[PDB]
């Protein structure tokens, strides 16, 4: 269980950056749950032997507000490695600050959905603070130190309220769908993936349904899932890919 | 562990083997020359 927190937390992309049509392509492990404004100065650097920089893959362009690691399984997963980023130039890439304030909207909607009273504003400055810190700087120990809380609930209840998830479906071109999903049955017993996507999203039952770059079985119950291969914004980004 | 659990499991093992594994040492080399070459 903690080794596929870690292992999901520690997940690299190896990433060729080309200039779009003398600089060297530029090569680079990308983190999956990071952003790549975040983690790209160094290619930005890198690509002025030149006289507001921004990223494309196969035409389309990769937005700041994505995960990494979504935008690959999504759009590139199917292509052979390193990931193949094209580079481009603005004559005249959101700040750090309006990136954590995304990263945070994102958690507040996770908490939102998660709990009946919610633990995220409850919460200080300080550990806010330390959630963004713990993704900013790579720290899988000072982030879970706090993200641990975001993850409990009352015993009694058999996971959250509800699953915090987006499903894409072939290009972050189309929105993500969203919709309130509980983890338990009326029954008593733990909803699947299968569960999830039967209700959601019944074409993708031909597909691909890949979570942090592998598929689970549809049956993988969907608690457990949100508890484990979740994002650190706290959702499960899905996405359903035309086969192969 | 049930089975589903053993699969995910296998599957960032693997994943990790493919991607991150493979191409570590040879970006770091890359980017070693990279360095060196920006010196003229």
């Amino acid at each position: 269980d903690k080794d596929v927190l870690r292992d999901v937390w520690f997940g690299r992309i190896p990433t060729c950056f080309t200039l779009y049509q003398e600089a060297e392509p530029y090569y680079l492990l990308l983190p999956r749950v990071s952003y790549l404004t975040l983690v790209t100065d160094k290619v930005k650097k890198h690509f002025q032997k030149v006289m507001e920089i921004w990223f494309e893959y196969e035409g389309t362009p990769l937005k700041w507000h994505y995960p990494i690691g979504l935008l690959f399984d999504l759009l590139a997963s199917s292509s052979a490695l390193p990931w193949n980023i094209t580079v481009h130039f603005k004559s005249f890439c959101p700040s750090k600050d309006a990136i954590e304030a995304h990263f945070m909207s994102c958690m507040k909607e996770a908490d939102a959905l998660k709990h009946k009273s919610q633990v995220i504003n409850e919460m200080q400055k300080k550990d806010h603070k330390q959630l963004w810190m713990g993704l900013q700087n790579d720290r899988f120990d000072q982030f879970w130190a706090i993200n641990r809380k975001l993850m409990e609930y009352p015993a009694e209840e058999n996971g959250f309220r509800y699953i915090p998830f987006r499903i894409y479906q072939t290009t972050t071109e189309r929105p993500f769908i969203q919709k309130l999903f509980r983890p338990v049955a009326a029954d008593g017993q733990l909803h699947t993936l299968g569960d999830l996507l039967k209700e959601v999203c019944p074409s993708a039952i031909k597909n691909q349904v890949m979570i942090h770059g592998i598929e689970p079985m549809l049956e993988t119950p969907l608690q457990w899932l949100s508890e484990h291969l979740s994002y650190p914004d706290n959702f499960l980004h899905i996405s359903i890919i035309p086969q192969p | 562990f049930p089975r589903w659990k053993r699969h995910i499991s296998e599957q960032l093992r693997r994943r990790d083997r493919l991607q991150r594994q493979a191409f570590e040492e040879i970006i770091l080399q890359y980017n070693k020359l990279l360095e060196k070459s920006d010196l003229h």
